[PDB]
């Protein structure tokens, strides 16, 4: 049903937004950077399906864009948003982890997971400022234990039964703008019978 | 609809006026490890013909006493003045640009930074109406014009750097007082 | 014939330059700046007041972005002229009030987790804006040689992580104007012994 669902900016230079009309007449973009006077989707194509791509000419961060679908001149859904508060980044590329130590008991192990960076932040830099937010848990616990957000792509795990599998995902954000990206691929961490 | 705060607003014309100095600094030190001995460096200096910048044109303050007796209008201006005196410039740099090892040293992406931060000052002017008289001297626009090779080059990098050291001082001055928590 | 070490200006407001003793003739120093210019040189406003050897221009005879020139004379010849600007030369102080805290323990016992922090040089001013400043700590085990460094730190605390508990640790930081090169000294040691 005719209706907006995201707008995304992937580093904070350009954005996009998506909807549903899938079947559920011509839908159609409309936007306005606020300063009544309407323009027209830019590129209704590179991002696909039902989509706008809105590139680095079109996208400011100053000012505050409001857009309206309009479904065959009726307008269904519209909204106001500011490209910041629309900032969603890409997860982390490239997980792994080493094996620091394990007790005397040879009951738990501490290992290290890095990361890197995803490829549009290294591009970006003094643009796009990272944090990261790391959780793992047991390949069969249910709730996933989450780490304080870290700035580093590195970070000790502790504590973890050497013969229990285990899963971490890490996922990232802008400091302090926008919300969280999807997560990672997820590593599947092993600990050795030592 | 939304108002973006001037706390973003401050945050990221930071990113872009750091950026900015960072480039014009790590792109000028390359080409001055390489190309000039100190021998050169301060018969640059010391000689007019290879010392003075197009951008002192504008009367911008010189240490913190006066800095800090500049009201926030005044600040921005003179910064919003030194961004638009870099518009063309930059072109000129571009020969040194290319050969450059500094990711991001480009005149295309230099010109974009300046192109964005030049709109970032504009938007801080419409929101911070924080008292001054707009009047004469700053608020005459003179975008500062710019009429061997190597040291005309070196010049041209030495004021980069600087105006964008003064961007960048300018700016930080007005987040510190306008937007409080920034500095402390 | 003495000859000039170093000029620095620590919070981009004072600054001063320091010589060596080579002759004992007089040493003088003789300054000018383009805020007339090369030919209105005028000698050292306070010999005393930065210790032996030095020149110290206050917060009255600096200026940031104007290019100064100096030289130096004994018994009235140049041994060394020198010219730079200030905004060039600053390396600021050392970050004061280095502590320390427990973040984590691993249950295994042999490795900790600690919060370092730290306070900015008293003299910078990062409150209103004349500086930004950025730091870099460096670890070692007292029994290493190779000093682990940090990536810039922009704000004053640190987690530093896999500390071993077994073990003792010093740490030392300086901090740096943002876009610039210098570093000043570093910071006191600060020797964390885990428990």
């Amino acid at each position: 049903e005719p209706k907006f669902t995201k707008c995304r900016s992937p580093e904070r230079e350009t954005f996009s937004c998506h909807w549903t009309d899938e079947v559920h007449g011509p839908i159609q973009l409309f936007y306005t950077r606020r300063n009544q006077e309407w323009k027209e989707c830019p590129d209704y194509v590179s991002a696909g399906e039902n989509s706008c791509y809105f590139n680095s000419s079109f996208t400011s961060i100053w000012i505050p864009y409001c857009i309206k679908l309009t479904s065959n001149g009726g307008t269904v859904d519209e909204k106001c948003f500011s490209v910041d508060e629309i900032v969603q980044p890409d997860p982390p590329i490239a997980l792994n982890w080493t094996l620091l130590n394990v007790s005397l008991t040879g009951i738990h192990a501490d290992i290290q997971v890095r990361w890197e960076a995803p490829r549009n932040a290294d591009i970006q830099k003094g643009w796009m400022v990272l944090e990261y937010e790391l959780q793992y848990k047991e390949v069969n616990e249910t709730k996933w234990k989450m780490m304080d957000p870290i700035l580093t792509t590195s970070v000790p795990v502790y504590s973890l039964k050497v013969d229990k599998e285990y899963e971490v995902r890490v996922r990232s954000k802008q400091r302090n703008s926008g919300n969280y990206g999807e997560f990672s691929e997820v590593l599947y961490v092993t600990l050795p019978q030592m | 609809f939304p108002t973006i705060p001037l706390s973003r607003l401050f945050d990221n014309a930071m990113l872009r006026a750091h950026r900015l100095h960072q480039l014009a600094f790590d792109t000028y030190q390359e080409f001055e490890e390489a190309y000039i001995p100190k021998e050169q460096k301060y018969s640059f200096l010391q000689n007019p013909q290879t010392s003075l910048c197009f951008s002192e044109s504008i009367p911008t303050p010189s240490n913190r006493e006066e800095t800090q007796q500049k009201s926030n209008l005044e600040l921005l201006r003179i910064s919003l003045l030194l961004i638009q005196s870099w518009l063309e410039p930059v072109q000129f740099l571009r020969s040194v640009f290319a050969n450059s090892l500094v990711y991001g040293a480009s005149d295309s992406n230099v010109y974009d930074l300046l192109k964005d931060l030049e709109e970032g000052i504009q938007t801080l002017m419409g929101r911070l109406e924080d008292g001054s008289p707009r009047t004469g001297q700053i608020f005459k626009q003179t975008y500062s014009k710019f009429d061997d090779a190597l040291l005309k080059n070196y010049g041209l990098l030495y004021c980069f750097r600087k105006d964008m050291d003064k961007v960048e001082t300018f700016l930080r001055i007005v987040q510190c007082r306008s937007v409080e928590g920034s500095c402390g």
